[PDB]
Order: C-alpha cells, then structure tokens, then sequence
C-alpha cells in the first residue's frame, strides 16, 4: 500500500486525508477487498483504477466533491457491472450546476457528455468535419 | 441520420466548394 | 400430441402446471420448453450458457433447480444470474460456473465484479465509430491539393 | 400535485391517462412514496425524475410501450437498486425489434447501449464520407 | 351515497383504491371503514385498542399508519401486532404503547414477552 | 408417496379432490417441499403431519372449511414459525360461529382454546 | 446467580452441567435478558420459573430430554406467548413412545393431557 493509504489486512484506507487527483496513488494492490475513499477532494477517478482490482467487494466513495462530466464517465462505467449496490445508493454530484445533487448510479451518457462538449452538440463525427470543410474552403 | 443531418448539409457544402475548386 | 421435450421427462399436475425434468440427459443447449412450464430442473447436465431471454416467454415459471452444471460464467451469463437473484436468491449460494478458471473458486453469489465477468459499461476507446477512421482520411485530403 | 395527475396525501396516481414522454410533469413532490404509471404511452423516463424522490418505495411501470435504448438506461439503473422486486416482472421491451419481448430487469447494460447504435444509426452519411474522399480525389 | 366515515375524509384514486384520512380527529374507537378500503391512515389520534377482526373484512388493505397513538399494550393488542408483522414490519420500530408504565419503554418490536402482556395459554383451575 | 393424490418429484398435489380427515394419507414423504391442499374438506390437519416434513417451504391451504378450536392449534403454531407469509393471507375459519371469518395467522392461541372447554 | 448456575454480566448460563428438577435453581435474578439451559437433564420446567424474568428475550432449550406429558404443559403454555419463533424450531420430545421426536412448539394440549391420566 502507498504512503497516503493504510493497508490493514486485506482492507485499504485512502480516505479522509484529502487526496486529490494528482496525489492519488497510481495503482492499488491486487488482493485488496474493501477500499474506502471517503472525505477527499476527488473530482473524478482516473480510468482503469477500480477495474484492475480482482478482489474488490465494496468500495466507499461518499463524502467527496464528485464532478460528473466527461472525465467521470469511466467511474460510472464501472458502477453498472457490480452485483452489490448498497454502498453506492447515496453518491452525489457537486458540479456542474445543471446537475447538482444527482445520484451517481442513475446517470445517462448524453447527460454526462453535454457538459463534456463545450457546445458542439451531436458531434459524433462533426468535430473534424468542420475543420476540414473550412480547410477545403481555405484551399479553393 | 439526424445526428449526421446537421453536418449532412456541411459535407455537401464544403464538397461543393471543392467542386468550385474543380 | 404432447408438447413434451423429446430428451426430457415432463408431467402435468392439475393444480401445479407442468413439471419438466432434464437431469442427466447430457444437454448442451436448452430444449424446446413448452409455454406452461412452472417448474424446470436441469441439475447435473452439460449446460454451458443459457441464451439471453430464454425464460422471458415462460410467464408461469416459478422454480429453477440448475445446480451442478458446467457454467461458463461471463457477460452472457448475466441473464441467468439476474434471474436467480430475482426469483431464487438462495440458489446463488449453490450454483457454480466452470469456466474461466479464475471464477471457478466459489458459488455464483459470492463473487466480486472482476471475477464475475467484469463487464458493466463497455467503454471502448475513441478509435472506432468511423468518423475517426474518416477524420484522419479527411486530413489526408488536406495534404493532397492545398 | 401536477394537474394531469391525481395526488392523495403521499401517493400520486398518473395511470390510464395517455401520458407521453413530453407531458410528464417536470418534478413530482419530494415527499412522494408511491407513483403509478401503468397503462400509459411512456417510451422512457426522463433523467432526473426518479432520483429526485428519495422517499419512493415502489413504482408501477407496466403496460407501457418501453423503447429499450440508451434513454431508458436511467430507469433500468433505478430498477437495480430496489430491495423489493415484486412488481417489475412484467416490463417488456416493445422496441427495438432486436429486443422484442425481453423483460427489462434482466436486461444487461450491454443490450441497451447497443440499441442507440453509435454507428448503425447515423450512417446515412456513409455515402457522404465516400463523397468526401471521392471528390478529394477529384481535387487530387 | 359515498361510504366515507363521518369523522374522516376519503379520496378515491382511479387505480390505487381508497385513501382514508382520519388523522387528528381525536377518536377513541375505529370508524366503520368501507368494505373496499386500500390505504388507511390513523395517526394523530387517541386510540386505545383496535378490536380484533377489524381489518378481517378488508381484503385490499396495503398501508396502515399506527403512529401517534397511546396504545394500552396488553393481550387484546396482540392482533394488531400480528398484523404489523405481516404487512408493514418496519412499523414495529415506531409504534409505542403508552400504558402501563412498565411497558412504555420503547417501540413495540423491541419488547420482551413479559412486558407485552405475557399471555400465552391462560391456565386456570 | 401417498396413494390417494398426485405426486411429482419433490412436490405433492393433494388438492381439489375432496380429501377429509379420515381419508387423509397418514404421512407424506420426508423430502417433500410443497403440499397443496386447496379445495378439500380438511377441518383441521391431523397432528404430526406438518412436522414430519422438515423440507416443507410452502403449503397451499386455502379454500378449506377450517374449524377453529383445540384441533387447529398445531396448524396455527406451524403458521407462526414461518419466514414467508405470502400464501397465508386468505385462511379463514368456518366454525365455530363465534370466530366466523377470522383470519387464521392473526389469531392468538387463547381464542382457539376458547371454543374447546 | 445461584451456586448451580453461572452468571456472565446480564446473561446467565446454566447449561452443560446436567441440571434436573432437583438441580434446577429456585429462581433467577430479574435483570437478565437471555438465558440458556441447553445440554441438561431437564424433563420439564416447573411453573412460574421462566415467566418470572421481566427482561427475558431468548431462552435456549435445545438438546434436553423433554418428556411431553402433563408436566410439560407449563412450558408449552409459555412458548406460545413469545414474539419470536427463531430459537424454538428444534425442540423435540423424547417420551412417551407415542411422541418420539415431535416438535415442541407445534404440540397440542390434548396430546399432553391424554398421555397423562389412565
Ligand atoms: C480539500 O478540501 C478540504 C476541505 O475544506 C480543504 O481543507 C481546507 O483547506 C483550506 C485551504 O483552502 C484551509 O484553510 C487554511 O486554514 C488555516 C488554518 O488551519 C489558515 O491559517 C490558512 O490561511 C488557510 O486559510 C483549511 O484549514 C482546510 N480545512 C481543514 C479542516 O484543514 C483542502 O484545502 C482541499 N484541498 C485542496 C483545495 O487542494
Ligand atoms: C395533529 O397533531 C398536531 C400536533 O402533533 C395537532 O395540531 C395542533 O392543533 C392545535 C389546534 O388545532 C394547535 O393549537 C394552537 O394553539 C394556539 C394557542 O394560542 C392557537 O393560537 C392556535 O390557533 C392553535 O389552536 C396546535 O398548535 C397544533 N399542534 C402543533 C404542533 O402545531 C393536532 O393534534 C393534529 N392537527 C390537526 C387535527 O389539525
Ligand atoms: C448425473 O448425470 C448422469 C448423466 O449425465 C446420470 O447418469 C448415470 O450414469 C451412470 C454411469 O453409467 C449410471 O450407472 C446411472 O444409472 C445413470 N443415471 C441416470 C439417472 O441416468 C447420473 O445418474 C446423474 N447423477 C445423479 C446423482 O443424478
Ligand atoms: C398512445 O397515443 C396514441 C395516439 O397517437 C394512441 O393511439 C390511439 O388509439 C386509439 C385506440 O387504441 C385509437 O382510436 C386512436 O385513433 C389512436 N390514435 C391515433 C392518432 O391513431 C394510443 O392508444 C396511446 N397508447 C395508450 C396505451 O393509450
Ligand atoms: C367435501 O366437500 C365437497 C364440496 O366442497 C362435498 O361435495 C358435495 O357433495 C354432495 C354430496 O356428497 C353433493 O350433493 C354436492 O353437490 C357436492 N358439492 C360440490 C360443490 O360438488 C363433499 O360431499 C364433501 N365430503 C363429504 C364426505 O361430505
Ligand atoms: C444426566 O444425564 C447424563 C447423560 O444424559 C447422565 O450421564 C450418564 O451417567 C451414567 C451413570 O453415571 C453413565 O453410565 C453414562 O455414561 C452417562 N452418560 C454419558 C453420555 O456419559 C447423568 O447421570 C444424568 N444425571 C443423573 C443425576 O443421573
């Protein structure tokens, strides 16, 4: 277990010490079963952090300023495929203001992507299309 | 369809500008 | 002209519907289960994975003994698991999946998300959905005749 | 309580009244503990509705034409986090035809995500992509 | 001819039954509930004991508020307790019997057999 | 398994065939887990029948003329000690006239003993 | 707690020492919540003994030679008036031979009175 965390038996504690994204440990031990990450400043979780733990039974993620946006799509993507659902009943959002107090496991893709896109809605392929049509105008 | 409709007019428009180039 | 499955033994009880037994017949896929089966036993067979929505057309089904089978527990097995947890929770403590060898170390119920076919949302990376495939081709046209 | 519905104390009743996706009231009362929507035209539920009622115990959603796609993901997730699962055994997918007659609570998130086809839905513009490359060859 | 009890209000929902509000009327005996009652609220009252078999002719009953009532928990109350163990078990943790003072020390659920009017078989000779 | 009623696998179907107290089979198989007795003439189940079937989960017992006195205490006590209480909501007394239409699971033992002395 | 019995705080344990009607203590102290009497020679409990504990919650009685006749009536009469049924599902008779291993909570007054008088 990393220095910011404390590994007691098969349980790991990484909460209540105000961990941010930058100071979050890069990787976790294989054998950990329960991980409590309560009371930090975690805006969103890095992709592939909680999906690489084979023995993870319950993870506590409450009491954090979760920012539900594009970068939070990973963590929610890991929430659907979980047998137990009790310790995720009251996960809340704190930003953006349009989605204040939204329960985390009840989020759709479009809602998370609306704030992800600065405003080019419906851009499934539009992003490079605008640039290249402008570029073709630029040529001739 | 719909989500490509907004750039549907845009592929053809830059395309026709290229037709002007040709 | 009984609706009974050929490699199965089915009997009709007047106040209890249709009870079918297919134990020990070496089945690999579900047989043609009729529309009024209320009990269905498949214990000790060679069943690998139930096709999704197999029991969605059988409204009266209420008991399902499926223990002692070589289950290949993966994403495709979700339909079975969510079925048991919705009807016979106790069965989750006695049914086990044979493959992969990672997941064959206990009952189906007490398995973590990783060992239970770790597939929730399949967040495939943004290199498909062929805008991207054509987007690069787009910039190729940029290098052609600017 | 909203005008189209009928409220009685804590309970709210909005069944058998031709209620559509756009005619749903924006926000039900916070205190509500049982909402019924049987026998309506609801294709899916809007996001942010079922999670704004913390006191909900049961909800009746049968006998409705549920389109099983990405927009229905907010409902299905709410269907997973319920202690009692008695009245959710008759939620069928009226559409798409790829998932005709499937019970909703047993639908994994794999099936619903694939319905709002990221690729298959859009490409009436596959010919448009071909046109981009072909007339770029014209320029080239 | 509506079947609403006189010291009560009734709301008929199209597909949820009858919601009978009897809260706060200061009653001491159960009103003559209609034969088709589904939801019934009896809080804020001064009820002492529900006579046995009160709910036996109401097939569609699904909710029953029993809080805010000074029950005299004894043998005659057992019936009510049993009902609350079969429809709304959680309500056991928020209903208290006011008298006797021996038994007014917590919710009905967390009560020993003795303080609950310890009558099993009344052996007499 | 008992001759005078149907029997499949681990389930027994003794219902809707006019079984009475005298005609009731003496005992059921040890491993049975369902005993439907709907639509019979069972006044009160003979003692030692519901405790000789340790595997019994549910027992459909409606649509019968139950008489509620000393003879019905074993069934009421059996009903009390059961996790699920779903199919036990429409069990009504038929005799004596004192306890007409009384729901069985919501009965104390004293009322049952009342019709006996 | 009496000399034959043992008291651990609020709880009182008296099992696994072969108690009998002569060895059964006259009473128990009024503050106990749970008592256990498993593994003794208790044929039946004397009247007014278990129902003299105001705070009794669970009274284990498994694995004892309960003979079901007149003398057991004060016990069964007490067992009906309990809010819980979990710890009373594995009590069985041992005599008379007519009732080898019948469940105690599911017994009838008529049987306990019939095997008593000639
Ligand atoms: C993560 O969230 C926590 C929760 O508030 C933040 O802790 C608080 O951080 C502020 C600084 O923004 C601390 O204020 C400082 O307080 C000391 C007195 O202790 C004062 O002398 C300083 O001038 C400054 O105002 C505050 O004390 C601290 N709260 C506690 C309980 O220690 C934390 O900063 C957040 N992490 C970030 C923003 O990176
Ligand atoms: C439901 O229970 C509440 C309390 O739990 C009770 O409401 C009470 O109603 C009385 C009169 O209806 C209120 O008395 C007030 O007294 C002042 C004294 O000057 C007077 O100015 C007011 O006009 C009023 O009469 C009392 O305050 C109120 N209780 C509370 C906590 O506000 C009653 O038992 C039930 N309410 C019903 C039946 O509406
Ligand atoms: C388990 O399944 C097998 C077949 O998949 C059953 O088949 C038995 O096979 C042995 C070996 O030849 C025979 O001696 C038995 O007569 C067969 N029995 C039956 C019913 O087919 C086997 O019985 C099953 N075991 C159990 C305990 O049900
Ligand atoms: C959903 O709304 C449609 C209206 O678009 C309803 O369709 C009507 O059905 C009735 C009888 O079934 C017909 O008489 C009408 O002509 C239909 N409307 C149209 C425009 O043709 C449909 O019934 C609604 N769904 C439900 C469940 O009520
Ligand atoms: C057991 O109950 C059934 C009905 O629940 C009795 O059936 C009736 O029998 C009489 C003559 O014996 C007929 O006249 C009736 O028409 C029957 N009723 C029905 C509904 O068919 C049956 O008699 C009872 N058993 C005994 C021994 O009397
Ligand atoms: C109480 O019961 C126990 C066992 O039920 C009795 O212990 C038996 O005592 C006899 C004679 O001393 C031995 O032959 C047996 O071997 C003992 N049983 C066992 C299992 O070892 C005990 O005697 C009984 N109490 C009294 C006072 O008789």
């Amino acid at each position: 277990c990393p220095a910011p965390c404390s590994c007691a038996g098969t349980l790991v504690d990484c909460g209540r010490r105000g961990l941010t994204w930058a100071s979050l440990p890069t990787a976790f031990p294989v054998d950990t079963t329960e991980l409590v990450l309560t009371g930090n400043n975690l805006t969103a979780l890095p992709p592939g952090l909680l999906d690489a733990l084979p023995a993870l039974r319950t993870a506590h993620l409450g009491a954090n300023p979760w920012r539900c946006d594009c970068r939070l799509v990973p963590l929610r993507a890991w929430l659907a495929g979980r047998p137990e659902r009790a310790p995720y009943r009251d996960l809340r959002c704190v930003a953006p203001p349009a989605l204040r107090g939204r329960l985390l496991p009840y989020l759709a893709e479009d809602e998370l992507r609306a704030a992800c896109a600065p405003g080019p809605l419906c851009w499934g392929a539009l992003a490079a299309q605008l640039a290249l049509l402008g570029l073709g105008l630029l040529h001739a | 369809d719909f989500c490509c409709l907004l750039p549907l007019g845009f592929y053809v428009l830059g395309l026709f500008w290229l037709l002007f180039a040709s | 002209t009984k609706d009974c499955p050929s490699p199965c033994t089915c009997r009709a009880l007047e106040t209890m519907g249709l009870w079918v037994d297919c134990r020990g017949h070496g089945l690999t896929a579900l047989p043609a289960l009729p529309a009024r089966t209320r009990h269905l036993l498949l214990a000790n067979n060679s069943l690998q994975s139930v096709p999704p929505g197999a029991f969605d057309h059988l409204p009266q089904l209420q008991t399902l003994d499926v223990t002692q089978n070589p289950w290949h527990c993966d994403c495709s097995l979700t339909y079975l698991r969510l079925w048991l947890e919705d009807r016979t929770p106790e069965a989750l403590l006695q049914v086990r999946c044979a493959s992969p060898s990672l997941a064959a170390h206990g009952p189906l119920g007490r398995l973590t998300g990783y060992q239970l076919g770790s597939c929730g949302w399949q967040l495939q990376a943004s290199w498909v959905r062929p805008g991207v495939l054509w987007d690069v081709a787009l910039v190729a046209v940029a290098a052609l005749g600017l």
